[PDB]
């Protein structure tokens, strides 16, 4: 081993665990707040769901 | 047979009746209450009653809106039915004119009649106790017994004459 890999297993951890904190973090928030209501139009709309 | 204060079906307010009997008045025939539970629960917005938001009709869903007179049907019989007591509804007349863009149904309900169970918390009582005799009738005897015989005797001699 050398330092130059110890310079690139960080890299790699970092890169790593930076994806947790992205995904992670969006639905931590998408929970902390209720106001917001989904819905899905499956078929109905033309026959006067509009 | 739900109880309750008689709402006038002609002017909204309370039923307090004529000049000559003026007072308050409950709602006792099944009719009576029935029109007045439908009336109320059409009239009164959805969630605009406050201590409770889920009693009234979501009017603000349709007025305002494009929509379709076969989903406001629906609807409209659909609360109807939420009553207990509803046997059926006879005929639905739902009319729409684009011109005023007013909206107009016509419908009828049928509903039958029940019995009181009980007259205690209502008035009055159906037992016919008897009445205390007076003087010394008991004792001694009735003169009625005389009386009433005097009259057949009579009524006797009038039935055998022919006449």
């Amino acid at each position: 081993i050398s330092p130059a890999q110890q310079a690139q297993a960080d890299k790699r951890a970092r890169d790593a665990a930076a994806a947790k904190r992205k995904q992670d973090t969006e639905v931590s928030n998408a929970k902390s707040r209720e106001d917001i209501q989904y819905t899905m139009f499956v078929s109905g709309l033309r026959r006067g769901r509009l | 047979q739900f109880k309750d204060l008689l709402l006038d079906p002609l002017t909204g307010d309370l039923d307090f009746g004529t000049p000559g009997d003026r007072g308050m008045r409950l709602a006792l025939t099944n009719q009576l209450s029935l029109r007045q539970r439908l009336y109320l629960r059409f009239a009164i917005w959805a969630g605009d009653w406050y201590f409770d938001e889920t009693f009234g009709f979501p009017y603000r869903t349709f007025v305002g809106k494009k929509t379709v007179k076969a989903v406001l049907d629906g609807r409209i019989k659909s609360e109807v039915r939420q009553e207990p007591d509803v046997l059926q509804i006879t005929d639905f007349q739902s009319t729409m004119d684009v011109v005023s863009r007013s909206y107009k149904c016509f419908f009828t309900v049928v509903t039958a009649e029940g019995e009181e169970i009980s007259l205690a918390f209502v008035g009055e009582d159906e037992y016919q106790y008897p009445t205390p005799p007076e003087s010394n009738v008991q004792l001694c005897g009735d003169e009625g017994v005389i009386i009433n015989f005097k009259n057949k005797l009579y009524y006797l001699i009038n039935f055998r004459l022919p006449k």
